């Protein structure tokens, strides 16, 4: 690291902040201005290295900075001003924590004299938050904030990975102090409970289990493993079940991609589920979408949660599959394994039971086929919460980890367009596509703004429809087709808004699509068409 | 600053500890001890807690305190006329030839014995924290393992 | 099969640490009984009692293990244990009622703290079943006001 | 009342809290469809007097019952599932909690056994807003909801007025139960407080003077005093329209944005009737009357304090100057002096339009008799000066909280509380975008809201900050295209059908201002400035 | 199985201990203590026992029992609230100097020395089966001779 | 800031030294409240109280150090200290009154000095505060004669 000040020279802690996140590899922060953060801006425009990005609306800049996280693996940032800046940022954090991504969110607060008085704009961000973060700190001493910055960026990414919050006062942002970079972490408890690397004995025990009817389970766990469960499966050939988190983890188009299991997953994989007669559980939490056993997870609180093991190891399912992965090279012609009358039966149930789908009124399914088909499943996907997000995760041919971004356990509309923005921050020469419901999108269109500032080459295809699918198919289904108003067009006519003059008032090129024959060639020319552009699909209800 | 003795009954709804908590966390003050029990009658809790503070702030923590729905009453007992107690339990790590020792102690500070084994024994003690901390200070050359203290109880008197 | 357990909990001292302990309680709606805590140096112990069953504490139970600054945590209920609770009582004392409860305090081995005409202020300790039947008892007597600890606990050390 | 089912008839708890929402008087709700509300929206179908209102995003829904409460007085109300939806409201919740607002938030929850393992969108939004609402409640039975419901909208109500929150899980929103509508309010702490009617022997204690109000004098009689006083009277950003604007005694907003003479009136008076305010920064950088006791001596230390209700204080207060006037003989003709100081420091601001004279024109087109809402902004500052209000209620901005965004759906709150009066909503440029996907509800519901916007193409009152303290740096508040108006919200009308202008010309303006209150129904007015 | 009291009355007539102990050895259960006296009246005799057993046998004991001609009544107390004590004497090997250390482990427990010689010493105990046990499992490093125990005696208490 | 300050003096023995230290106190107009000296061998301690100001006390406290016989003296009063008042009572004792007067010597761990028919004579010892809520019991009891030491001084040894 090279200063910019020296190291005996007395500068603003705000400075201080900064270098610490330098020396971090901090590259861009997503933050907005306001009154409790101009210090921080402005030492950010001081700062050369690291890039900012503002956005339109707050829950925008934290759906970026999810977005970018996400597909790089590095810890995102953002920074917003004290009130109704913080307040926005919760239903972010609210996210992070169910999907364990790390990231870190920092914020000014009012001059330490003024809490608890009820001040302008003051407000208990810490005691908001302090449910819904893995940890939080109030910053009571500028000394401190190396130290708090450094323990922060390791719980962040140590362990189950998951958000953070660091509260400044305003007044200890400009106070000027000498630093010192070199201080110890201050986390007895948590470092005494880290999981220690696994036991070989239970690695060999696992393959005298590895069975007749074995079948692997992966989830979030494994994104950092493809390579070794890509191997593994070489010393196996076992077939692989897949979540809608667990995606991109193994190649959608292998021979054992089962594809999405569950309530919502392929009738083969649940087939195979249902008749299996040994569940590796690697990176899994039995989510209720999923349940309606052999479990290797880093957080200790998962093992035996919903569903108890008959085994069980604690500790990175990336050492356990090194592991494994030996111990079945110096025997694996010893063991013979062999499953190929399971593998077959479920073969025969793939072809009973295939993945299917009125005239020119397009099939979303055949919109989402092209899609693949002229991207060579090689794109970054990304997701609100409709129908459309289980179209898209179902027909799209994920060959890569961090390719599908979307809203797990949360849910959260309006994720869409910013978390596109993260990605392409994050990934500069990717193709980005986001795929959107027309209630989904609607709640973040402020965004697109955003967009024309950075001339970023996002592709977004809307599949219009003008009602909340999702839930005007549960009315349908169940509760006897009567609507909770879920239809979002004018009743007295045509779409609406017209999302194209959406897109002109960014001069953003737009086209309108509403017959089968003519979409292949349309996606296709938001493809082959420069830099960003709008493609609005017009659906039956 | 000063340390303070503050007494709350309160509705005795689940979670409201939670709440009243929450007050002193957003001040910042750390809570040096707390006792919460069962009050004279069916229904209410008693809370008793000791803060470092000013007696202007809390002042203005009572006034506070009042916002909430389910406290009935607040008092400061500081500059009252109030007996206290607290009691102790320690464990000692001691061989047969110091225990005498320990036994000594225990005698002069009227110490109730209450656990033995020949690689440990424990004691029971009463009273106010000069004699807890005269005795804690006292037993350092041998090795103490733990101190499951109360925090101080109190009641003004009348007199 | 609703039970009366009770946890322990050792953690390293900041400010808000009662807030996140009691949190995890008032998330499920769970009910604590009573809570006893004293920092002792740079560390403390909690004892705290809560009603429910053993299924839904294996979660809270763990989920106290999440937090950073929690050193170690421990079901003690079943285990062969020290415990004790005191407890504090203020009574109207008539010159005639003064006379049988004399003969109370002097069975139960209680100390008298304070003396006032209209009442008397009276020290209590030992195993919470000799606290019942001193409730039991002094039901019968004007009670003027009433405070006590909650179960402190430590484990017996078997060979 | 009338029921929808025999007094005997078990029933679903839906319905039961929907009934005991109509009993309360509810005329209309602001509420998002969801996995946990569904329940609900069915009953809310199934009955007949309760309209509901559906925004484009839930921030929206608070800010539209704000509006509604903040114009009507009555309780306004807000519905969400679980949890996305409840996590949106929180910056709400903080608001109404700075304002003192009366509102009722209504949320679904996830089954009761389901609570504590984080099943799918499960979230603590009663830990999240514990610390954050007046009081809350977590529905552990059917048959509380009743009291429930009785205990909420009255601790909403009384004392001082602030939000609460109740929480109901899916299971117990569908279990059947019989009512039982006879209970009562257990709230022996809160009840042993509510201050007791004034004293008057500290009114007749009471009996270069200045009267300072806030948002406490909401709820004629402060006119009649100005009569038994001639006292000039000082007014907040909240107290205004209490005491009409036009009256030679307002002096208009006091403060760090307030008119000199106020502020010079301040600086010499001799006494302080501090009634109705809490003696905020933003004022202060004595007599007090008020209703919440916390309030009383907080910042700074009165000579003479009462609590209670400011209303019974000054009807005791005009009774004893009334049966007294003759003999007390009050004159402060310091009236004379501060009216100077009005002659000597008066308010005041080619083609490029003031931003001043667009407010001094919409007063006087409009008798300064129309209902006002504003983002947070240099417009803010500039739509509370200049415009003569006649009426309290007749101005809705965020005041304590400061939160973008809270214009146009606060304008919605007020159509529906007014459906007769002229709404205009006046807006910052950040302010406007922030929440500009609302304006296809006011296509859904023919609202006329009429849209003044006071584009600069700046995040505005932030860049006033940089170029009077910060050296005019640049952090970024420029929000337009820097290769080249950005987005040309004319287009963003035209996506919803309502028809607008774009006005740059001084002289263009008067007949601008006037063609958008011409128009029948909603209207767009996008009046370019220099920043 | 687990321990279970019995509690007895009988006849007084010569020989009917033989009768009653031929029941139990009838279904060879080992009695781990027995103590039998004089009863509340003349013609009467209490015998109190401790057997290991299941609560479904001990049930059918009793009925077995009421087959006797010479019982009066018989109760289990086991899953009763019933007080408990229990006596005991014990002789140490012991020199002067360890004098010291044994008279000091006596003064915690509570015990009362009852003989001594510059030999051996006795010492009598009364309490319960912990620190009987707790006690004869700290004596062990010394020359133990003997032990008297009585086996428990235990009432039922109405409270 | 009239306040009741306590010094102690330390001195070389000579016949007439209490009327050189009690000239300084009675040439200010000031009074001693309560003093106690005895000769320990060669060297006596006095401890005596006064009421004034901490203004003139700095005036009277140097000048008893121009006595060419005092070797130490100190203001005692702030400091961390043992403290004990010796009092000793002879009060009228009627057969009844003999009865409740009992239950109060029962009750301070008084001793009784000797018995004549009309009174009795109670020996008490303490910290002042208890000495003053005994006279507050005596008073409703007819005392016949008191006497007391004034209080005696000594500061704890902190390590
Ligand atoms: C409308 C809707 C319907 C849905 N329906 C379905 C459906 O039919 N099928 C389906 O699959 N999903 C569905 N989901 C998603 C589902 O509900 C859960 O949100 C999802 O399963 C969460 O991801 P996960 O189970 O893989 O665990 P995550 O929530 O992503 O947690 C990550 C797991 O990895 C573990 N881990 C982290 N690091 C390591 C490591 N180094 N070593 C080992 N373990 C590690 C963690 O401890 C944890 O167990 C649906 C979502 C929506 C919005
Ligand atoms: C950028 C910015 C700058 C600002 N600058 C200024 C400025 O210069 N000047 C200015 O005036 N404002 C300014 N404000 C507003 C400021 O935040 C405060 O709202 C204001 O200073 C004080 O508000 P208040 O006391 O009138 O109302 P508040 O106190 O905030 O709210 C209502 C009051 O009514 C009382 N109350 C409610 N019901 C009753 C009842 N029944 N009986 C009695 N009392 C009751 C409550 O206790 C409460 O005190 C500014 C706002 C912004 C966004
Ligand atoms: C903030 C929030 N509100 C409501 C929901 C419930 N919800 C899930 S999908 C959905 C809307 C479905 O319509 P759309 O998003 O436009 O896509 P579509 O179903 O037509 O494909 C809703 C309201 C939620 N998850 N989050
Ligand atoms: C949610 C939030 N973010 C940021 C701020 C800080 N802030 C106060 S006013 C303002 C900009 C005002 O600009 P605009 O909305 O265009 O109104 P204008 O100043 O032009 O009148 C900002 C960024 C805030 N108050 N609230
Ligand atoms: C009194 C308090 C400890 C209460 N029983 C609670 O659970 O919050
Ligand atoms: C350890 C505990 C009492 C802590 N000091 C708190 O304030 O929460
Ligand atoms: C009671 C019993 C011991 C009896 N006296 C017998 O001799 O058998
Ligand atoms: C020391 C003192 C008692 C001395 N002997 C005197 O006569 O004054
Ligand atoms: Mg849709
Ligand atoms: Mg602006």
């Amino acid at each position: 690291f090279i200063s910019r000040f020296a190291p005996d020279q007395p500068r603003k802690g705000a400075d201080i902040l900064v270098e610490a996140l330098e020396r971090q590899g901090v590259e861009t922060v997503f933050a907005y201005p306001g009154g409790a953060s101009m210090e921080i801006h402005q030492a950010l425009t001081r700062s050369s290295s690291i890039r900012n990005v503002l956005p339109r609306h707050e829950q925008g800049g934290v759906f970026a900075a999810e977005g970018y996280a996400r597909s790089s693996g590095k810890p995102g940032i953002c920074i917003a001003t004290s009130g109704p800046g913080a307040t926005n940022l919760v239903s972010g954090l609210a996210d992070a924590l169910l999907d364990s991504v790390p990231l870190v969110a920092i914020t000014g607060q009012v001059p330490r004299r003024m809490i608890g008085t009820d001040a302008f704009q003051e407000t208990p961000i810490v005691e908001v938050t302090r449910s819904i973060t893995k940890h939080n700190y109030l910053v009571m001493d500028v000394e401190d904030i190396p130290r708090i910055i450094e323990e922060a960026f390791f719980l962040a990414t140590s362990g189950r990975p998951g958000p953070v919050l660091v509260d400044v006062p305003k007044d200890i942002q400009q106070q000027l102090a000498i630093p010192n970079w070199e201080q110890a972490m201050r986390l007895p408890g948590y470092m005494s409970r880290m999981p220690k690397p696994p036991e070989d004995s239970h690695l060999e025990q696992i393959v005298r289990l590895i069975s007749k009817k074995p079948v692997l389970y992966v989830g979030g766990g494994c994104l950092n493993s493809s390579d070794e469960l890509g191997r593994f499966v070489e010393l196996t050939g076992i077939p692989v079940a897949s979540t809608l988190m667990g995606l991109g983890s193994y190649p959608c188009d292998d021979e054992l991609s089962l594809h999405m299991l569950g309530m919502h997953g392929t009738v083969y994989a649940n087939y195979a589920v249902e008749h299996s007669d040994l569940l590796l559980a690697f990176g899994v939490r039995f989510d209720d979408r999923v349940t309606g056993i052999v479990h290797i997870d880093i957080d200790s609180a998962e093992i035996g949660k919903n569903k108890t093991p008959h085994v069980s190891v604690c500790g990175d399912v990336k050492l356990a599959l090194q592991g494994m992965n030996k111990v079945l090279e110096n025997r694996a012609e010893e063991l013979k394994l062999d499953f190929g009358v399971w593998r077959n039966e479920l073969n025969v149930q793939k072809q009973k039971f295939p993945l299917s789908f009125f005239g020119e009124a397009i099939p979303p399914q055949y919109a989402i086929k092209v899609l693949d088909e002229l991207t060579d499943g090689k794109a970054i996907i990304s997701t609100g919460v409709g129908q459309h997000q289980m179209w898209a995760a179902q027909f799209y041919n994920y060959k890569k980890p961090r390719q599908w971004l979307s809203s797990g356990g949360l849910g959260a509309m309006g994720f869409g367009l910013p978390a596109a923005i993260g990605a392409s921050v994050a990934n500069p020469d990717a193709i980005v596509v986001d795929i959107d419901g027309d209630g989904s999108f609607i709640m973040n269109v402020q965004e697109l703004a955003t967009i024309r500032v950075e001339n970023l080459p996002v592709k977004v295809l809307l599949l219009n429809n003008q009602h909340l699918g999702m839930v005007m198919q549960w009315e349908d289904r169940f509760y006897k087709a009567n609507r909770a108003h879920t239809f979002l067009g004018d009743p007295a006519q045509e779409i609406f808004p017209n999302m194209l003059l959406f897109a002109a008032a960014c001069g953003i090129p737009a086209a309108r699509v509403t017959k089968k024959a003519d979409l292949r060639e349309a996606i296709q020319t938001m493809l082959d068409t420069p830099g960003p552009y709008l493609l609005d699909v017009i659906c039956p209800h | 600053l000063r340390s303070h003795t503050l007494s709350l009954l309160v509705n005795d709804i689940p979670g409201v500890l939670n709440i009243v908590t929450g007050v002193f966390a957003r001040r910042g003050y750390n809570i040096q001890s707390l006792a919460v029990g069962h009050a004279e009658t069916k229904g209410i809790s008693r809370i008793t807690t000791v803060i470092p503070a000013t007696d202007e702030s809390v002042s203005k923590l009572v006034q506070q305190l009042y916002k909430l729905v389910d406290v009935h009453e607040v008092h400061d007992l500081t500059h009252l006329p109030f007996s206290e107690r607290e009691l102790m339990l320690i464990k000692i790590a001691v061989n047969a030839a110091a225990r005498r020792d320990v036994l000594d102690i225990a005698s002069i500070f009227r110490a109730k014995a209450v656990d033995v084994s020949d690689h440990t024994i424990t004691l029971q003690l009463t009273g106010d924290l000069d004699k807890m901390v005269a005795l804690q200070r006292l037993l350092e050359p041998y090795g103490i393992c733990e101190v499951a203290r109360t925090g101080r109880v109190a009641l003004a008197r009348e007199s | 099969k609703v039970r009366k357990h009770t946890i322990s909990v050792f953690v390293g001292d900041e400010s808000g640490m009662i807030n996140r302990i009691a949190g995890v309680f008032a998330r499920r709606g769970y009910n604590i009984e009573s809570l006893a805590v004293g920092l002792n140096r740079d560390k403390a112990l909690f004892t705290i009692v809560v009603c429910g069953t053993e299924r839904v504490l294996q979660q809270v139970i763990e989920q106290l293990q999440k937090l950073v600054n929690v050193l170690k945590v421990e079901d003690i209920s079943s285990e062969p244990q020290v415990e004790r609770e005191l407890m504090l009582v203020k009574v109207n004392a008539h010159p005639e009622s003064r006379a049988e409860i004399m003969w109370l305090v002097d069975t139960f081995r209680a100390r008298v703290v304070d003396i006032a005409e209209h009442a008397l202020t009276i020290e209590v300790t030992g195993d919470p079943g000799k606290m019942i039947a001193v409730e039991r008892n002094l039901k019968k007597f004007q009670i003027r006001e009433i405070v006590r600890t909650g179960k402190i606990a430590l484990r017996r050390e078997k060979m």
